[PDB]
């Protein structure tokens, strides 16, 4: 942590997740569900990946319920604003967790698993691939600007209380929020990485990419649920359907 | 209404 962080960010960063706790208790559901299936019950790799996906966006839930702002919202509101923006935060989840932990041509998984990009590129159809071509993509430019957890909150917070959301009660909390933090996170960058005068521009420059990346990821599972590939209802399922 | 609405339970238990 450097020296220098706005209040703001700070009352941010109290609000994460515990991470070696969230890995724990994801690799745990997964191993247990695919024990005892016969051959022809047994999971397949997709179905795996989708009930971790499932698990992390449990978690990103149980984040956004106790964080400092969103608690002040009212259930119906808090609903409106997750529906708009949840595959945004799962997308932004990956992306971070690859700059922190992730090195070049592998992807680290929240369990703390791995799978080589090269894995995807001769094994999994196209738009999987281009899914995963964008993805990396965004996380090697996030890398090069040196993107740190005070602006990965910020960004979590500036997707999360989007302006785009119609029919909240307290759309007057929301809009002061995103000042907030869109005035925290530029004296946060200009602070700390004066080098790159352009860095909060940078940072902004990605919210489109994140969520192009979410919506061609909801299509992929979309026709995956559809084509009958998904296990069971999930939180997942219900998101993609909603609104 | 949706009463299996993962999301809504989990929403209505931190209120
Ligand atoms: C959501 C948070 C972000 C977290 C993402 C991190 C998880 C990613 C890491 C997992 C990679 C591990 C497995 C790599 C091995 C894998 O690549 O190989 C298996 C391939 C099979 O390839 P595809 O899934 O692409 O299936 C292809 C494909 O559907 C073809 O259609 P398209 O070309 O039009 O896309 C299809 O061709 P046809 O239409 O011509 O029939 C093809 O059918 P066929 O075989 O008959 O020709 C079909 O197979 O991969 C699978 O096992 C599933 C891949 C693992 C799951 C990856 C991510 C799953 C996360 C949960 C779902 C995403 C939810 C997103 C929410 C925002």
């Amino acid at each position: 942590s450097p020296a220098s962080i706005p209040h703001l960010i700070l009352e941010l960063l109290k609000c994460e997740p515990d991470e070696p706790q969230v890995q724990a208790k994801i690799m745990a559901y997964l191993q247990q569900e695919q024990a005892n299936r016969s051959k022809h019950e047994k999971l397949s790799t997709f179905g795996l990946m989708c009930k971790m996906a499932d698990q992390t966006l449990f978690s990103i839930v149980e984040w956004a319920r106790s964080s400092i702002f969103f608690r002040e919202l009212k259930v119906d509101d808090q609903m409106k604003l997750l529906q708009n923006c949840w595959s945004e935060l799962l997308i932004l989840d990956h992306i971070y967790r690859q700059v922190v932990h992730g090195k070049e041509g592998s992807i680290f998984l929240v369990t703390g698993q791995q799978v080589d990009y090269s894995i995807i590129a001769s094994q999994a159809g196209a738009t999987l691939n281009n899914l995963m071509s964008h993805a990396q993509e965004l996380v090697a430019k996030l890398r090069s600007l040196q993107f740190d957890q005070r602006e990965f909150v910020c960004l979590k917070f500036l997707v999360l209380f989007s302006l785009d959301v119609k029919n909240l009660e307290n759309f007057q909390l929301v809009e002061g929020v995103q000042e907030q933090v869109n005035a925290a996170l530029l004296d946060y960058t200009m602070c700390n990485y004066p080098q790159q005068t352009e860095k909060f521009g940078q940072l902004l420059l990605r919210l489109p990419e994140i969520r192009a990346i979410s919506m061609q990821a909801e299509e992929y599972l979309y026709y995956k649920h559809l084509n009958g590939d998904v296990p069971y209802n999930n939180l997942l399922i219900e998101m993609l359907h909603a609104k | 209404p949706r009463q299996g609405s993962i999301l809504y339970s989990l929403l209505t238990s931190s209120k």
